[PDB]
């Protein structure tokens, strides 16, 4: 360990204090511990100041683990119209600059140029299919001496967790757009005696989606990036070997893989979770499928009033034809969603010892699924 | 000789034109052979095909589709052992690619 | 002989490998049509030339709907 540290200190760091300094009448226990002490302590200091290992970790949480939040929402907020259009006509040229507008607006602007330079865009593994929302990724390039603590195989983990927490933070914003559509539109649909039923049914169904996308998203907040961050911060702040940094870093990434649904055994649970990502984009379409007929007619009714300055009775009639099919469709969607989330919970109960077990109690307080078991 | 019957059968299968005495069959065939003889592409670059295959494997690994990644690596490595390989691969690649994220369902 | 009939078996096996490769890339091809494409690639042609035609006739089957 000592010879490796002093050889690494010459050949890589190239900052040198020249000649860094019963058994067999026992000089070993006197010489070796003092040498080990001095060598390792200098090595830790020069790596954390000349190449700054720690500042990279803080921007690995904010950027790669998406834990900053201000930058991440305002970026994706400005990034929505690009991603809604298909990805064959999207390039890095449009990525880096809207990133720059977001960066100058947000807290990132004050930070050091090294970590900011080391964040740059990448395209997610380009393959045909025109999946606009899927093509975006961050590539964090480490090419310093600190590459050994930030090796390329654990950056792949950063990419994977970034991908899952790209999907989820996309879906959450779709959901709050539904909720925004409720608070904007429905004060115009108080003048409708017949659409009140179906819009109210959507109000009730939406809050369960909101709840499911806010219980998971507090477990992911306060136990996946608040407890794990703390225990990692302890095990880096004390650590007195390069090995000690690395071997805590690895298992911190693995422990977060266990907390989320990305294990080889919890693929079955992840499928259940993806089935809730189906219904949200379904419901988003249905909500506007109301308004493109329902809101549309009232302006036409106003113009029919301007005509007078028997037709519209048929518009009432075709709506009284249209309402039951949409209502019953919504009913079956509601049933389907409740059943599949119950199936998620029943497999969820015995998967891991503690971590996944706690999620069951997060996602249900009411014990609705003891009365719908 | 065999190639001509092949282009006939490709028109029949892909276009759904099972009657050669349909004029649409002969028009699609003339279209097929004229496209074949209009040399406008560079020859297949085996290295670019290899890079694309590897990138598909990385996209599978990134999305934690472990069975599809292991399948993808396994099938590509077995197929590349006994030029025309890279040709067929590129062909499939540009052909649709459509739900490369979906359709995992690895039976074997 | 025998190894000349073991080779027809080992080509059908490699073809089944291609059948899984065909579906995980999500091509519209199956065992029947890809059997044609293989012999065509033996004769030598741009794959970009074959594919544009197949992209045309798969969308010119909706003129025969």
């Amino acid at each position: 360990l000592i010879g490796k540290s002093i050889n690494f200190l010459h050949q890589v760091c190239h900052d040198q204090t020249p000649t860094t300094k019963t058994d067999l009448e026992n000089a070993f226990q006197g010489k070796i511990d003092a040498a080990y002490f001095e060598t390792s302590k200098y090595l830790l200091d020069v790596l954390n100041k000349k190449y700054s290992l720690l500042d990279h970790m803080q921007a690995m949480r904010r950027y790669l683990l998406l834990g900053q939040g201000d930058f991440i929402r305002h970026l994706m907020d400005l990034l929505k119209p690009e991603l809604v259009r298909p990805a064959t006509t999207l390039y890095q040229h449009n990525l880096t600059g809207i990133l720059e507008t977001a960066v100058r607006a947000t807290n990132a602007q004050f930070d050091s140029p090294e970590i900011l330079r080391r964040l740059d865009v990448r395209l997610l593994e380009v393959s045909p299919g025109d999946t606009g929302w899927d093509v975006f990724s961050l590539d964090y390039h480490v090419d310093g001496p600190i590459a050994t603590v930030f090796t390329r195989e654990c950056m792949s983990h950063y990419l994977r967790v970034f991908n899952f927490l790209w999907r989820a933070k996309r879906m959450e914003y779709i959901l709050t757009d539904i909720r925004k559509g409720h608070m904007c539109n429905a004060k115009l649909l108080r003048n409708m005696p017949e659409f009140s039923g179906v819009l109210h049914q959507c109000h009730i169904l939406a809050s369960e989606m909101v709840h499911f996308i806010h219980q998971m998203q507090y477990y992911i907040t306060f136990e996946v990036l608040e407890c794990s961050w703390d225990e990692l911060w302890n095990k880096v702040q004390q650590a007195q070997d390069l090995d000690h940094i690395i071997a805590a870093h690895e298992v911190f990434l693995d422990t977060i893989i266990s907390r989320c649904l990305l294990d080889s055994d919890s693929r079955a649970l992840l499928n259940q979770l993806r089935a809730v990502f189906d219904q949200i984009i379904e419901l988003q379409n249905a909500q506007d499928a109301i308004y493109r007929a329902a809101l549309e007619e009232l302006q036409r009714r106003l113009q029919f009033e301007e005509k007078k300055k028997e037709e519209e009775n048929k518009r009432i009639g075709e709506f009284k034809e249209s309402i039951p099919k949409m209502c019953s469709q919504l009913r079956i969607l509601t049933h389907f969603y409740q059943g599949i989330v119950q199936q998620f919970l029943v497999l969820l109960t015995t998967s891991s010892d503690e971590s996944l077990r706690f999620l069951s109690f997060r996602l249900d307080f009411n014990e609705h699924y003891k009365a719908r078991e | 000789a065999q190639q001509e019957r092949d282009v006939r059968e490709l028109v029949r299968g892909v276009a759904g034109l099972q009657d050669e005495a349909d004029p649409n069959f002969q028009l699609a065939l003339n279209f097929a052979w004229s496209n074949f003889r209009f040399h406008r592409f560079l020859d297949v670059n085996s290295h670019k095909i290899e890079k694309t295959i590897e990138g598909i494997y990385e996209k599978f690994v990134i999305h934690s589709d472990l069975s599809k990644a292991a399948s993808w690596k396994r099938l590509t490595e077995e197929f590349l052992n006994a030029d025309a390989h890279y040709s067929i691969l590129s062909l499939l690649l540009c052909l649709s690619d459509s739900p490369s994220n979906s359709s995992y369902v690895e039976t074997p | 002989a025998a190894a000349a009939a073991a080779n027809l078996n080992a080509v059908r096996e490699t073809m089944d490998v291609l059948l899984e490769i065909s579906r995980i890339l999500n091509t519209g091809l199956d065992m029947e049509t890809l059997s044609i494409c293989v012999r065509l690639c033996e004769q030598g042609i741009n794959p970009e030339a074959l594919s544009s035609v197949i992209k045309e006739l798969r969308k010119a089957t909706e003129a025969l709907k």
